[PDB]
Order: C-alpha cells, then structure tokens, then sequence
C-alpha cells in the first residue's frame, strides 16, 4: 500500500515532466514559425 | 523581431529546467521503493 | 483492491509512455521543419541574392 | 514549399493535443487508485 | 507475485523516465538548432 | 556553419531513437505484469 502510493506518486511527477514538454513543444513552434515569418514577410 | 525570439527561447528554457525538476522528483521517489 | 490498484498503475504509465510517443513523433516533426526553413535559406535566400 | 512547413506544424499540432489528452487520462487513472 | 509486480511497475517508469530525459535533451538541443538558423540570417 | 546545424540535428534523430526504445521497453515489463 505504501510502495503503491509511491509509484502513483512518481508517474504523478513523471506526467508533470510530460505536460512541461508538451508546453516547451508549443513554444518552440511558435519560435520556428516566427523565424520563417521573418525569412518570408520581414 | 530577433530580441522578443529570445523571448520564446527563454521561455522554452524554463519549461525545460521545470521538466528536469519533476522527473527527478520522479526517479528519488522510485528510489525508495 | 491492491490487484486493482497495479492493474490500474499499469493503465495510467500505458497511457502516460502513448503521451511520451505522441511528443517524440511532434520533436520528429520539429526537426523536418527546421530542416526545412536551413535547406530554403541555402536554397533559395542565398541563390536569390546573389541574382 | 510555404504549405508543405505549414503541413509539418500543423502535424506537429494534432499530435501536441492527442498527447495532453494521454496525460490527462493517466492523472484520472491515478486518481481512482 | 506482489513484490514481483512492484518491482515490474517501478523498473516501467524508470524506463518511461529515460525516454522523457532522452526528448528533454532532444529539446535542448531543438533550441540550439533554431538559434543556429536565425544567427545564421543575422550574421 | 551548415553543417555544425546538421551535427545537431542527426544528434536530435538518435536521441529520438534512444526514447523510442526506451518507451518500447517500458510496455514490454507492461506486457508482463
């Protein structure tokens, strides 16, 4: 019971390392397309 | 502009060292086990 | 329960490695894209000014 | 080719969102142990 | 079979873990990369 | 340089191939719980 609630704990912690991932893959869209914007528009 | 680029990679930085913090939380927490 | 509860840790890390496989097709992406935007820049920005 | 970069991000996109709905799936699970 | 599940489960996340280290480096290094192209149109 | 560019990004691809495998073997101990 003691070792199940550690391991739900460590995937707990695991899904957050997951889900600031997914925030920095957003992001690094965001800073690709702004450099094709700047090669195309600017 | 170039300078507010910087921006974003910034930001993407910080999210990155926030990921590091919580699987490192992970892997001690695993480690007492 | 406790059966319960390692049937359903097992469910909960299934789902959490289809989320990792999801972000590590999206990094794939990322590298074609960027790769792209180098290959237009010696493609067809340089080539343009020299014309 | 513009669209062919526009095709990659918005693939980049799709799966950027079925991976938030895996994570938010997982936490629920969690919460019913 | 317990013990042995417990140990299963916790040898899958650390598994699960590398792979998230592994894409964390990848995005370390996705970073360098566009700093690279834009440098490469500034310079 | 563009091929210092290219060293990163062939880095990015193994990298990608590691995390593959590692998720891989993740659902293998899955398979056998």
């Amino acid at each position: 019971r003691s070792d199940i609630e550690k391991l739900k704990e460590a995937i707990r912690d695991t899904n957050k390392a997951v889900q600031s991932v997914q925030s920095s893959i957003g992001n690094l869209i965001v800073a690709i397309k702004s450099v094709q914007d700047y090669v195309n528009k600017e | 502009d170039p300078i507010d680029i910087s921006i974003v990679l910034n930001k993407i930085k910080s999210q990155l060292e926030e990921s590091k913090e919580w699987i490192r939380r992970s892997n001690k927490i695993l480690d007492s086990i």
